[PDB]
């Protein structure tokens, strides 16, 4: 992480059988959707729209 | 036109808010009249929550996208069981 390498360090966690830690390493992605102003093409909703509780815990 | 005259319901515009609102009045005094009342708005509410099919607060300000229109049913169906 101090390194910015958080892909790395979510690998590695998935790797030693922790995949759960994995997944709270992913809660600071910011909230998108791409869909909200219409575009031709269904998009994937990207980010966590409850960071703040995340970023609480 | 004949006379015997004809009832039809206004084309059916607002019954699901009638209903709702009357309801609304009843749960001022509900506190202790118990017949069938959450029978009816378990039923009544459930068909707001499916072909409600009325305002959301502009549920389009400005245009519908089918999965913007799904995804608000959704919303108002997960209310709706949340509150049940």
């Amino acid at each position: 992480i101090r390194a910015g390498m958080t892909d790395e360090a979510q690998r590695l966690c998935k790797r030693c059988g922790q995949a759960w830690r994995a997944a709270t390493l992913e809660g600071w992605k910011l909230y998108h959707d791409a869909n909200i102003n219409g575009g031709t093409e269904l998009q994937a909703v990207e980010g966590n729209p409850y960071r703040c509780v995340w970023k609480t815990c | 036109s004949a006379q015997c005259p004809h009832f039809k319901p206004n084309a059916g515009v607002a019954a699901i808010h009638d209903y709702a609102g009357w309801v609304r009045n009843l749960s001022n005094e509900a506190g202790e009249l118990e017949a069938v009342v959450k029978q009816w708005g378990l039923t009544w509410t459930l068909c707001e929550s499916l072909w409600g099919q009325l305002k959301e607060l502009e549920a389009s300000l400005d245009e519908p996208n089918e999965y913007v229109r799904n995804l608000e049913r959704r919303k108002a169906f997960s209310h709706w069981l949340a509150h049940t």
